[PDB]
RNA sequence: AGGGGAUCGAAGAUGAUCAGAUACCGUCGUAGUCUUAACCAUAAACUAUGCCGACUAGGGAUCGGGUGGUGUUUUUUUAAUGACCCACUCGGCACCUUACGAGAAAUCAAAGUCUUUGGGUUCUGGGGGGAGUAUGGUCGCAAGGCUGAAACUUAAAGGAAUU
RNA sequence: AAUCCUGGAUGGAACGA
C-alpha cells in the first residue's frame, strides 16, 4: 500500500477477485468432457449449463441446473477440457 | 421576494412501521420507538414461596413465571423506566446496564 | 548491506518459536501488516520470525546510530514490559518509563518528567498511544513490538510480534539489548551468546515473588 | 469529622521516607522525635504527624504501603528484582529437548531456518 | 400564534370571503 | 530561486519525504528524519555514519512509515526480505 | 455537478435562468416593474415642490422622545399629500 | 537565562546561528529568548484588542484578547493571539506568542528574474473560519492591495508586491489573519519544478553536536 | 454513464497523488488520455505508464513521483482563440513561469506554449502543474 | 353513493377539578374508523440531504445469491442434499472507529475529491414581515389544490455552539 | 459431612408582572 504493482499481481490475489474486477477480465466456467456408465462416448457439458443437458446414445440425464455450477447427474466420468 | 421561516434536523426513519400502544398512558408509538421491555416475574413474591411451598401438595410444585412484553412511550418511561437521562457521550452508547 | 553473521540463527528461532512470538491475532490482521504466513487453521495467524528479526536489527542499527545512549526512551504501561524496560535501560543507557507516562513529558518544558529524546520505543502502541501522540507533537520517531491487530498510526518501525505473552515481550527485549550491545558494545558477535539469561526479564508475578520468598525462607 | 490533611499526610510520608530506621509504633517516643527531628510550629500539628506515621508504619509492618519508599524497600526490592532460575522456561530440557510446534510453523521453519530440533501436533477448534 | 391555527384562521376567513363576494356576485 | 546573476536566492530549500518526494515545511511536527547506522565486519556500527530516511506527517498519520520505511530500507540493501512489490 | 449545465450549448437555459432569478433583487425589480413613476410621490425626481398645509408634531420613536416638527405638504405635480421634516432649530417658525 | 530544550543550550552556546536549519529540520521552538537571539531585527506590531466576556452569578469576566503580529521585512513572520485579564499582559505574551510561532515565506517573482524578489512565488489560499484569503502575484509596483491588516501582515514579512482576493465574514481579524498567515506558510509547501532536484537530506545539528550541548549537572 | 473518460482519470490521478500513492490504475483508456500524459511525461510531471489490453476500452496503469499538485480537466471542452489563451493561465495556473495549460487544435494534443509557438489554438482540455 | 356498523371515537351530552374550565381526567356517544364503486392529492409525504457516474480510510457483523474447503452434524458409523463453520465474492439495510479531507459549527465515508474554484443533468432560494395573503386563471361536488403579487412596514429576524 | 433457588410501580392544585 501506497507501493505495489498493479500490473503483476499475485495468483493468489487475483483468483479471489470477481471476474470482472481482475486486471483482464474472463469467465472462471469451464467445459467438462462427460461419459455415463453406459455409453462410451463423450459430451461437451458446460459448467454453468442452464439445461437438462442429455446423452445422445443413451437419453438419459447427465447435468440439472442449478443457480451457479450445473449439478452432474450420480457416479459418472468428467473431465475439465 | 418570497419569505419563509424554520426548518429542522433529522433522525434515521424507516418507511412506515405499524404503531403499539403504550401500557400506561395508551399513546401510539411506533415499535422502532417504543421503549420496550420483557417483565418477567414469578407469580409469588421471593418470601411467600416458603409459605407456598409448605402448603402445597405437589413436592417442587413448579413455581412457573409470568410473562409479559411491556411497550413504553418515552415519556411514560422517563416518568417510571430505567431510561433516565444522559449527556451527549454517554447518550451513544446502547449496552444495556 | 549486513553481513551474514548477523542472519536468523537456529538458536535464535529456538527462543523465540518458544515464547511463541510467531502467534499472531485471532480477531483481525490490520491491513498494513503483511507479516503474516499462511494462518493456523481453527484460530489465530503465524508470523514470519525472519521479518521479525531483519526489523529487530533495523531497529537495533538506529539505537546504536542515536549517540547519547539517555536520548532513548523506553515505553511501557504493561506490566509484562515494565521489568523488561527497565532491565533494558540498565544495560543499556537507555531511560525508562515504566507505568504512567504523566501527559506533557515529550512536550511541555518546567515539569520535572521533561523529556528530550531522539527516540521512543513501544511495547503496545495502544495502551501507550499518548506517547505516540506526544512523539508526532514534537519531532520523534518510534519503535513499536506491535502485533498484527495492532495500530500502524504514527509508529515508524514495527517488530512484528505477540503482545499477550510474558515471553514474547521480554524476549523481544531481551534480543533489541542484545544486539544494541553487540553493535557498539565490547562483545564480539558470535562465539558469546551474551552469558545474561532472558528470564531475567519476563515480568515476575506476585505469587511466584511469594513463593520465592518462602524459598529464601526455606534456605 | 477526622479526615487528616495533606500537610500531616505528606510530612509523614516524608519522615517516613529518610528516617525509617527510628520511629517506633508509639505514638509518644515518635511524638518525642519529630520534635527532636522536624521544625513544626504547633504542637498539635507534631502530634497529628506523630499518630499518622504510627498509622502509616502499622500498616507498613502488615504489609507494603503504595507511595512510600524509605531505601529499605528498595535495597530489597533491588535485592530481589533479579531471578536468574537454575533453568529457563526457553531450554526445551525442562521439556524434552524437542519443540512441540504445528504444521504451518514447521513450514516457515523449513522456509527461513535450518535443522531444528521439533515434533509436530494438529490441534483444532 | 400556532401556524397550524393560522392558517385555519385564514382558511375560515377566506371561505366567508367567498360567500359574501358570491353575495353580490 | 535563481535569480538573472545566478546568485541564489529563495533562502532555505526545504526537505523532501522520500516516500511521497513531498516537502516537509517548518510547521511539520509530525516529521521525523530517521537516522540508521552503517556497520561494518566486527559490527561496531561506526558512530558518525549514518543512512537518513526522512518521512512526513501525512505517512506517518495514515499508517505507512513502516512499509515505506521497510521498501526504502531494503532498496538500499539491508534487508534481503520483507518487502514485497507485489502484494 | 454544481445544478447548473455547464454544456456547450445551454446558454439559452442559463440565460433563462437569471431571466427568472433576478426577480428577486429589490433594486432589479423596481427598475423594471416602475414604482418610482407609478407610486413614489416623486415621480423618479430627486425633489418636488410642494404647498404646506399643516404644522405637525410627531412623537419620535422609542427609545427616544421628542417631537420633530414636519409639515403636511400638498405637491403639485401630484396632489398627493406628504409628511416632511423641518430640520435645523427653529425653522418651523420660517415656515408657515 | 538559564536554557532548557536543547536548541536553546546550543544557541546560547552560538553553534546555531541561523533559523534556516531549525526550519530545515522543523524543529520545534518552545523559547522564544532563542529566535530573539537568532534575529534582533524582529519588529511587532498590535493589530486589535477586543474585550471578550464571560457571564457569571455575579457579573461578567471582562477580559481582552490582543492579536499581536511580529516580522521583520526579510521573509520572518509570526501571529500571536492571547486573552488576559489586562490590555499589558496579553500583548506581552501575545507577543511572545507570536515570536514562537514564527514561519518563513517564499518570496518570489511574477513574471521575470531581476534581483531580490518582491512577490509570491504562487497563487496561495487559507482557511480560518468562513474567511478564505487568495494571495496573488502581483507586478513590481503593484504594491500590496488588501486590506489594512492583512497589508501590514505581509509588510512585516516583507512582501513588496501582492493582490489580495478575500471571501467570507473579514470582519472578523482572528479568522483573516489566521488565513493569511496560513498561505504564507504554505508558500513553501508547494513544490514548484525548481524544487524538484533531490538532495542529500542534512544531519541535524541535535544529532551533530549534541554531546556538545546537552543536559549536563554541575553538582559543585 | 460516464461521459467525461479523462475527468474521471484526472479525478483519480489527482486524488491518489493527495493520498501519496505512487501508482493509479485508470479505466478506461482512450487516445486523448494517452496524448494527455504524454504531454505530462515529456514535461516530467508522472513517470511511465502501461496501457493494458483488453479488448474492450482499455486500462492504465500510470506510475507517478509526487512531483503532481493537480491535474485537472475544464469540461466544457470551450474553444479558444489566441487571444484567449492568456486569460485561461492567468485563471487558471498558480503562476507565469510554470504550469500548462493542455488543449486540443488541428495540429494536436499540447501545452499552450507549444501552441504558442506552433501559432495554433483550439480546444481547451485541462491544466496540469 | 350503497353495504356493514363489534371497538375506539371530531361534534355533542354529562360527572368532576378549577377563580373560571363549554380543556386536560371520567362515563355516554353521532359522524368517522371497515368495505365496494368513484372523487380529493395534501403531510415534519423526513435519509427538510435530487438522480446518474468515477475515485478516495480502516473494521466487523448482517440479508439475498454464487464459488471453494480430505471442515462439523443429521442421517444409512461412513453417501448426496438440508442446517451450520471457515475463506472469498457480487448486490443490499445499516453500523463502529478516525479525519488525509470537509464544514459556521453541530456533525459528514459523504455534507469529501470545491478560490490547487469546471464529470453530466433537473428543481428551488436571494434580509425579516405583510403573505402563501389579495386578485385573475385553472382543477375540484365541496372542502380546497396548483399558479401567485403589490402597497405598507422594519434593522435586525435567524443558525450552530459558549459560559 | 448435610444443603433446591429467587428482587419490584405510579400518586391532585400552583395565574400574572
Ligand atoms: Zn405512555
Amino acid at each position: 500500500v501506497l507501493v505495489q504493482d498493479l500490473l503483476h499481481p499475485t495468483a493468489a490475489s487475483e483468483a479471489r477477485k470477481h471476474k470482472l474486477k481482475t486486471l483482464v477480465q474472463g469467465p472462471r466456467s469451464y467445459f467438462l468432457d462427460v461419459k455415463c456408465p453406459g455409453c462410451l462416448n463423450i459430451t461437451t457439458v458446460f459448467s454453468h449449463a442452464q439445461t437438462a443437458v442429455t446423452c445422445e446414445s443413451c437419453s438419459t440425464i447427465l447435468c440439472t441446473p442449478t443457480g451457479g455450477k450445473a449439478k452432474l447427474s450420480e457416479g459418472t466420468s468428467f473431465r475439465r477440457k | 421576494p418570497k419569505k419563509r421561516a424554520s426548518n429542522g434536523r433529522n433522525k434515521k426513519g424507516r418507511g412506515h412501521v405499524k404503531p403499539v400502544r403504550c401500557v400506561n398512558c395508551s399513546k401510539s408509538i411506533p415499535k422502532d420507538k417504543a421503549i420496550k421491555r420483557m417483565a418477567i416475574r414469578n407469580i409469588v413474591e421471593a418470601a411467600a414461596v416458603r409459605d407456598l411451598s409448605e402448603a402445597s401438595v405437589y413436592p417442587e410444585y413448579a413455581l412457573p413465571k409470568t410473562y409479559n412484553k411491556l411497550h413504553y412511550c418515552v415519556s411514560c418511561a422517563i416518568h417510571a423506566r430505567i431510561v433516565r437521562v444522559r449527556s451527549r457521550e454517554d447518550r451513544k452508547n446502547r449496552a444495556p446496564p | 548491506s549486513l553481513p551474514a553473521t548477523f542472519d536468523l540463527t537456529p538458536e535464535d528461532a529456538q527462543l523465540l518459536l518458544a515464547a511463541n512470538t510467531h502467534l499472531g491475532a485471532r480477531n483481525v490482521q490490520v491491513h498494513q501488516e503483511p507479516y503474516v504466513f499462511n494462518a493456523r487453521p481453527d484460530g489465530v495467524h503465524v508470523i514470519n520470525v525472519g521479518k521479525t528479526w531483519e526489523k529487530l536489527v533495523l531497529a537495533a542499527r538506529i539505537i546504536a546510530a542515536i549517540p547519547n545512549p539517555e536520548d532513548v526512551v523506553a515505553i511501557s504501561s504493561r506490566t509484562f514490559g515494565q521489568r523488561a524496560v527497565l532491565k533494558f535501560a540498565a544495560h543499556t543507557g537507555a531511560t525508562p518509563i515504566a507505568g504512567r507516562f504523566t501527559p506533557g513529558s515529550f512536550t511541555n518544558y518546567i515539569t520535572r518528567s521533561f523529556k528530550e529524546p531522539r527516540l521512543v520505543i513501544v511495547t503496545d502502541p495502544r495502551s501507550d498511544a499518548q506517547a505516540i501522540k506526544e512523539a508526532s507533537y514534537v519531532n520523534i520517531p518510534v519503535i513499536a513490538l506491535t502485533d498484527l491487530d495492532s495500530p500502524s498510526e504514527f509508529v515508524d518501525v514495527a517488530i512484528p510480534c505477540n503482545n499477550r505473552g510474558k515471553h514474547s515481550i521480554g524476549l523481544i527485549w531481551y534480543l533489541l539489548a542484545r544486539e544494541v550491545l553487540r553493535l557498539r558494545g565490547a562483545l564480539v558477535d558470535r562465539t558469546q551468546p551474551w552469558s545474561i539469561m532472558p528470564d531475567l526479564y519476563f515480568y515476575r508475578d506476585p505469587e511466584e515473588v511469594e513463593q520465592q520468598v518462602a524459598e529464601e525462607a526455606t534456605t | 469529622g477526622r479526615v487528616r490533611t495533606k500537610t500531616v499526610k505528606r510530612a509523614s510520608k516524608a519522615l517516613i521516607e529518610r528516617y525509617y530506621p527510628k520511629l517506633t509504633l508509639d505514638f509518644q517516643t515518635n511524638k518525642r522525635l519529630c520534635d527532636e527531628i522536624a521544625t513544626i510550629q504547633s504542637k498539635r500539628l507534631r502530634n497529628k504527624i506523630a499518630g499518622y506515621t504510627t498509622h502509616l508504619m502499622k500498616r507498613i509492618q502488615k504489609g507494603p504501603v503504595r507511595g512510600i519508599s524509605f531505601k529499605l524497600q528498595e535495597e530489597e526490592r533491588e535485592r530481589k528484582d533479579q531471578y536468574v532460575p537454575e533453568v529457563s522456561a526457553l531450554d526445551l530440557s525442562r521439556s524434552n529437548g524437542v519443540l512441540n510446534v504445528d504444521n504451518q510453523t514447521s513450514d516457515l521453519v523449513k522456509s527461513l531456518g535450518l535443522k531444528l530440533p521439533l515434533s509436530v501436533i494438529n490441534v483444532s477448534a | 400564534m400556532r401556524a397550524k391555527w393560522r392558517k385555519k384562521r385564514t382558511r375560515r376567513l377566506k371561505r366567508k370571503r367567498r360567500k359574501v363576494r358570491a353575495r353580490s356576485k | 530561486m535563481e535569480n538573472d546573476k545566478g546568485q541564489l536566492v529563495e533562502l532555505y530549500v526545504p526537505r523532501k519525504c522520500s516516500a511521497t518526494n513531498r516537502i516537509i515545511k517548518a510547521d511539520d511536527h509530525a516529521s521525523v528524519q530517521i537516522n540508521v547506522a552503517k556497520v561494518d565486519e566486527e559490527g561496531r556500527a561506526i558512530p558518525g555514519e549514518y543512512v537518513t530516511y526522512a518521512l512526513s506527517g501525512y505517512v506517518r498519520s495514515r499508517g505507512e512509515s513502516d512499509d515505506s520505511l521497510n521498501r526504502l530500507a531494503q532498496n538500499d540493501g539491508l534487508l534481503k526480505n520483507v518487502w514485497s512489490y507485489s502484494r | 455537478g454544481k445544478g447548473k449545465p455547464r454544456g456547450l450549448n445551454s446558454a439559452r437555459k442559463l440565460r433563462v435562468h437569471r431571466r427568472n432569478n433576478r426577480w428577486a433583487e429589490n433594486n432589479y425589480k423596481k427598475r423594471l416593474l416602475g414604482t418610482a413613476f407609478k407610486s413614489s410621490p416623486f415621480g423618479g425626481s430627486s425633489h418636488a415642490k410642494g404647498i404646506v398645509l399643516e404644522k405637525l408634531g410627531i412623537e419620535s420613536k422609542q427609545p427616544n422622545s421628542a417631537i420633530r416638527k414636519c409639515v403636511r405638504v400638498q405637491l403639485i405635480k401630484n396632489g398627493k399629500k406628504v409628511t416632511a421634516f423641518v430640520p435645523n432649530d427653529g425653522c418651523l417658525n420660517f415656515v408657515d | 537565562w538559564v536554557p532548557v530544550t536543547k536548541l536553546g543550550r546550543l544557541v546560547k552556546a552560538g553553534k546555531i546561528t541561523t533559523i534556516e536549519e531549525i526550519f530545515l529540520h522543523s524543529l520545534p521552538v518552545k523559547e522564544f529568548q532563542i529566535i530573539d537571539t537568532l534575529l534582533p531585527g524582529l519588529q511587532d506590531e498590535v493589530m486589535n484588542i477586543k474585550p471578550v466576556q464571560k457571564q457569571t452569578r455575579a457579573g461578567q469576566r471582562t477580559r481582552f484578547k490582543a492579536v499581536v503580529v511580529v516580522g521583520d521585512s526579510n521573509g520572518h513572520v509570526g501571529l500571536g493571539i492571547k486573552t488576559a485579564k489586562e490590555v499589558a499582559g496579553a500583548i506581552r505574551a501575545g507577543i511572545i506568542i507570536a515570536k514562537l510561532s514564527v514561519i518563513p515565506i517564499r518570496r518570489g517573482y511574477w513574471g521575470t528574474n531581476l534581483g531580490q524578489p518582491h512577490s509570491l512565488a504562487t497563487k496561495t489560499t487559507g482557511k480560518c473560519g468562513s474567511v478564505t484569503v487568495r494571495l496573488i502575484p502581483a507586478p513590481r509596483g503593484s504594491g500590496i492591495v488588501a486590506s489594512p491588516a492583512v497589508k501590514k501582515l505581509l509588510q512585516l514579512a516583507g512582501v513588496e508586491d501582492v493582490y489580495t482576493q478575500s471571501n467570507g465574514k473579514t470582519r472578523t481579524l482572528e479568522n483573516t489573519l489566521k488565513a493569511a498567515f496560513v498561505a504564507i506558510g504554505n508558500t513553501y509547501g508547494f513544490l514548484t519544478p525548481n524544487l524538484w532536484a533531490e538532495q542529500p537530506l542534512p544531519v541535524s545539528p541535535l544529532d551533530i553536536y549534541s554531546d556538545e550541548a546537552s543536559a549536563q549537572k554541575k553538582r559543585f | 454513464t460516464r461521459s467525461s473518460v479523462l475527468a474521471d482519470a484526472l479525478n483519480a490521478i489527482n486524488n491518489a497523488e493527495k493520498t501519496g500513492k505512487r501508482q493509479v490504475l485508470i479505466r478506461p483508456s482512450s487516445k486523448v488520455i494517452i496524448k494527455f500524459l504524454q504531454v505530462m511525461q515529456k514535461h516530467g510531471y508522472i513517470g511511465e505508464f502501461e496501457y493494458i489490453d483488453d479488448h474492450r476500452s482499455g486500462k492504465i496503469v500510470v506510475q507517478l513521483n509526487g512531483r503532481l499538485n493537480k491535474c485537472g480537466v475544464i469540461s466544457p471542452r470551450f474553444n479558444v482563440k489566441i487571444g484567449d489563451i492568456e486569460k485561461w493561465t492567468a485563471n487558471l495556473l498558480p503562476a507565469r513561469q510554470f504550469g500548462y495549460v493542455i488543449l486540443t487544435t488541428s495540429a494536436g494534443i499540447m501545452d499552450h506554449e507549444e501552441a504558442r509557438r506552433k501559432h495554433v489554438s483550439g480546444k481547451i482540455l485541462g491544466f496540469v502543474y
